[PDB]
């Protein structure tokens, strides 16, 4: 055990797994990860098409400004203005606690950080999906094959010195002929190299390499290039909103080598990338129930087959009969590769042995889950459900062990609506979540290799990071002429007194007491959640939802001088290594 | 059967114990080492089943092998119609075999292995 | 001078030159390597004619089975178990750390790696020859001309994938009736194809060219296929140990046509071929200490004779009375092949201008040397002395600036005993030497452009890699019937508290106050060590020694991410000029 109160005042106690969690992220990616995979994949820019703008206006999201808005932050005078963005721009950062809002056009359904391997101090970016029409809901078992646009958004370094003033530029898009995309996932290492990289004109420098889940029932990967090195090799004259036509690396879909007898799967629903080095599988849960798994590296011509495009096709090397409804959400094991969580709209959650996909190591039944998390050190899995049969105010966050251990599922937040989204970051081992009734939270987990029982109380773990609320002043139209989102902010400067400041007991009347609200449109509700994984910028998070808003926050109380010390040892390291 | 009752158990307390995510959960998810367990759900369901050919019961008839997913691997038969009586079970005698050998097939191809490895 | 901590333990300016080197020496290679070179000279089936057992008896190596060894690897539990091992077998790789154990059934006086392109991905190989007898000792001024065998070893791809449950293959060697061997060098590049190249039935696919210095004055060159080509063409119930008869591409020795007088030149002590394409130009030294240049390609009446057999003769275009006093060991400049440097038993280090032979660029005057290595960015050499005339304490390893940057010599290493071989890694910055006293360290050198008096405690820059003590259990017989050889192997997988582990202690015990021991056969005494020169397997080393045990070690500390960046770049390049 361990006593009195952390310098960020939560107990010591409470924060000592937030600090073991530190290193037990940095030793794992030393192991697991790689600073270089795919070497094949390399961008090359004759393949990246920059439609005109005539061409382009099909692909882009139909909302022109955002909704009118403002923004409450704890401790500060009202400011009292409302303010708007035109699509694809950005407020200012705020000088002091450097959150930003940014614009995408469309209702957020999909969002990732592009993974960048620690020490590198790079500019930082966002892949996010805005659906192109605010009142649009499509249904889940019918394929859709729309026109839509993938969004790449750079926040830049994200260090103190830059944060304030700072800005997201959207700095490309791609326009997407395959639906609307459901999930993004990044490889999680070794695709991102250094933007100065010497390379010839045609081959761009790789940012990233990006799965994209489509309703269309395909998987797409590109392989990402730097925005510098397209912009430098696009004629400088051309309109600033680059909307590029691209040609995959890879569409991956499920099939055999000559059957034309379309999929029962349907839409694609969820990604997994292999978790640990090489990343060589990519896993994603379909409609009908299946786990599918492709091979990313694979020769053989019963898997590859290359299109007249050049592009390959890639057909998986194995599925199984997961669910049997929707595979809502995957997860797959950091810390042994041969493990997987699955997660279905039949409401169990599901651990595979994926070397024995013909029983799963574990079932339990739950409520409907919305999204998992496995966090790399515990044993078990955090789920947000939706609360449709779950009794009335026994709704919430839960973290569920494996099983081993046995202890009984840890009700970490009561939440009353649906939570849409979580993430955990392994960095903090903290979950973030977000909710229909717009409230954002954050948890930090007990070190779950100790009973749960013994928690005191939860409430003492768990925190709001911001809430919106509409305030009057169904259609999307209807709604944003007769309202303006009013986005309340936390200081997250620090968690001193923390129960009996105003944000706390704000929230703790939204648990239990509050209200579903229906009968309008839910813009105020937040669609996804997405804790840093990058060990630069580890303590920022960023989230968006039906109001097309999309804003990054920095957990400044949880940033701590451990992971600074950290970021600047391997700061230290990576100069040394890479010039 | 890996070893001694008292050391397989002291084995286990080690790797469930052990600080290293990738150890203790190694051990704690692949349910051959958790056959059964405390919320597990037992595994004492059938993974596979392999008829011999005609003729091999003590009656005229064919045998049936059944493997559960717990690996317990049994010979069946049903010597009256109504009750199927386990012959003999394969996992157990494997087992004694190999403990008796120190889980070595060929006599000195390998040292005698730590068991806390 | 980059500061903090590197993930393997050693601080980042003593790791920052072996990351550089990997550049530097990636960049030679694409400039003065090629991929094809010599394209006449290549194996013919009817050349290798396969020795029937009884005509083999005479050429194998008299010992059919090791010493009896036990390895200890550091914080393992102990193996207690002695292993013996046949003539032509291997124990299998450790599990962990995949060092590999084989034995050649006699004292082992030459050795090197089978080097194949970058990116390759090949089977690996090395070749070597060990003496017939454990104690027979051969005189420097006699001409040997017994009989000898050259094994070819194939250790895998080493791989991560294949390392553990590796072992060695014996896939063939050739039985030569030219005396021992006292250095063997392959074709430094050009030499290799893919063992899948089609070729005519007659011909086979090429593996290397490799020249012996051979005890009866000569070197020999062979040119070498794969063994698949061999085994394709050898019946099938062939004897399993493949001794092979080979005619030489070439015999080169000292003369003139017509020239019937013997040369005085006496053994061939040691070889070099010129480091840069198309490699053209091999030397060789000799007892005599002249320094001898055969042009390979030269068709010149005056150079070139051709054997009733077809094979050739080749008598030398150039020779220099380099020392006075047998001349021991060469290297041949990388950086600008017009200069060699050379050491003999006047216990002088002479660098040549080979355009300006009669007066070398300097010489040094130093203590008795064995071997020389010369790493591609350092001007200098480093320096592997024989004690007897070094006051003691202060032998050991220099490294010696060739004398316009005017440092004084850089003392990397202490040692007791008489260091017998010397190999520095290109690809690392390493280097590696074998001592009397049994034991393998490994030593980073700093950057030689900057001056090494700055370097204010090397010890912390080198670590042992095992130690062979004879534990109790003049002649071989007699030592080994009373004797074991207990090998302690060093944990490579990191650095960390290198100074207070047990191995270092042990070896800083042996440094300066050690006694050496003169009663035994030394029959731990380790006499080659060479690091792989392919950027596959760059990581890897091989040593062997009296005991006629070969160890192969992987440096895991050294290997380095930039190293798994460049060997994927590499694949890529080189998957896509050959497929």
């Amino acid at each position: 055990h361990c006593r009195g109160m952390a310098p960020n005042g939560l107990p010591n106690h409470i924060m000592a797994p937030v600090w073991k969690c530190l290193h037990l992220t940095k030793d794992f990616r030393e192991q697991k990860h790689s600073y270089w995979e795919f070497a094949e994949w390399i961008p090359l820019a004759w393949k990246w098409h920059l439609l005109s703008e005539l061409e382009a206006a099909p692909y882009l999201p139909q909302e022109e400004k955002s909704p009118l808005f403002s923004v409450q932050r704890e401790g500060l005078p009202e400011d009292g203005t409302l303010y708007r963005i035109n699509r694809f721009s950005s407020i200012t950062a705020h000088p002091e606690r450097w959150d930003v809002s940014f614009f995408t056009g469309g209702p957020l359904w999909a969002l990732d950080w592009c993974p960048v391997p620690e020490g590198a101090g790079a500019s930082q970016y966002v892949a996010l999906f805005s659906s192109p029409d605010m009142n649009e809901t499509h249904p889940l078992s019918q394929l859709h094959s729309g026109p839509g646009l993938l969004q790449l958004w750079g926040l830049g370094t994200l260090q103190q010195e830059s944060c304030p003033g700072n800005r997201a530029h959207f700095v490309y898009g791609i326009a997407c002929d395959n639906g609307c995309i459901w999930d993004l996932k990044f490889c999680p290492s070794g695709a991102w190299e250094l933007p100065g990289t010497p390379r010839k004109a045609p081959l761009l420098p790789r940012l990233g390499l990006l799965a994209l889940a489509c309703s269309d029932g395909k998987v797409l990967l590109f392989s990402l290039p730097h925005p510098e090195a397209l912009l430098a090799q696009q004629p400088p004259d051309a309109v600033k909103p680059a909307i590029y036509k691209v040609q995959c690396v890879a569409t991956l879909q499920v099939g055999s080598m000559q059957a034309t007898d379309p999929s029962e799967c349907g839409q694609c629903l969820s990604l997994a990338w292999m978790p640990t080095r090489p990343h060589q599988h990519l896993a994603a849960g379909y409609y009908n129930g299946m786990v599918v798994f492709w091979n990313l590296p694979t020769n053989s011509p019963l898997q590859r087959i290359r299109l007249s495009d050049g592009s390959l096709k890639l057909y998986p090397f194995q599925c199984f009969l997961a669910h049997d409804q929707a595979v809502r959400t995957l997860q797959w094991c950091k810390a042994n590769s041969h493990f997987l969580v699955s997660a279905g709209s039949d409401r169990k959650i599901k651990f595979w042995d994926l070397r024995r996909p013909y029983e799963p190591i574990n079932s339990i039944k739950r409520f409907l889950s919305t999204e998992l998390a496995w966090l790399l050190p515990y044993n078990g899995v955090t789920v947000a459900q939706d609360n449709c049969y779950a009794s009335y105010g026994l709704c919430g966050i839960h973290y569920i062990d494996a099983g081993y251990l046995g202890f009984k599922a840890y009700f970490t937040a009561p939440r009353k609506g649906t939570v849409w989204s979580l993430s955990g970051s392994d960095w903090l081992g903290t979950i973030a979540a977000g909710d229909i009734s717009g409230e954002l939270i954050a948890a930090i987990l007990p070190d779950m290799a100790l009973n749960p029982i013994n928690v005191k109380r939860p409430v003492e773990r768990r925190f709001p990071i911001y809430k919106a609320d509409l305030i009057p002043y169904r259609t999307y139209t209807e709604t944003v002429n007769h309202h303006y989102l009013l986005f309340q902010d936390t200081d997250l400067g620090s968690f001193h007194d923390l129960l009996r400041r105003e944000p706390m007991l704000r929230m703790q009347e939204g648990e239990g007491h509050s209200q579903l609200c229906l009968d309008r449109l839910q813009l105020e509700a937040i669609h996804k959640v997405r804790f840093s994984p990058n060990l630069d910028s580890y303590g920022w998070l960023v989230s968006g939802g039906q109001s097309g808003l999309v804003r990054i926050h920095f957990v400044r109380g949880l940033a701590s001088p451990l992971g600074h010390r950290m970021q600047l040892e391997s700061r230290a390291h990576f100069n040394a290594m890479f010039q | 059967k890996v070893g001694s009752k008292t050391e397989v158990a002291e084995c286990k307390e080690k790797f469930a114990a052990s600080k290293d995510p990738t150890v203790s959960q190694t051990f704690m998810l692949d349910r051959v080492f958790n056959p059964e367990g405390k919320a597990l759900p037992p595994m004492r369901g059938f993974k596979y089943t392999s008829w011999s050919p005609m003729g091999c019961d003590a009656n005229g008839r064919c045998l049936l092998a059944a493997l559960t997913m717990d690996n317990r691997l049994t010979i069946q038969a049903n010597l009256n119609r109504l009750q199927w009586v386990q012959l003999v079970d394969l996992t157990e005698i494997y087992g004694e075999r190999l403990y008796e050998t120190s889980y070595r097939l060929s006599k000195n191809e390998a040292p005698e292995g730590n068991l806390g490895d």
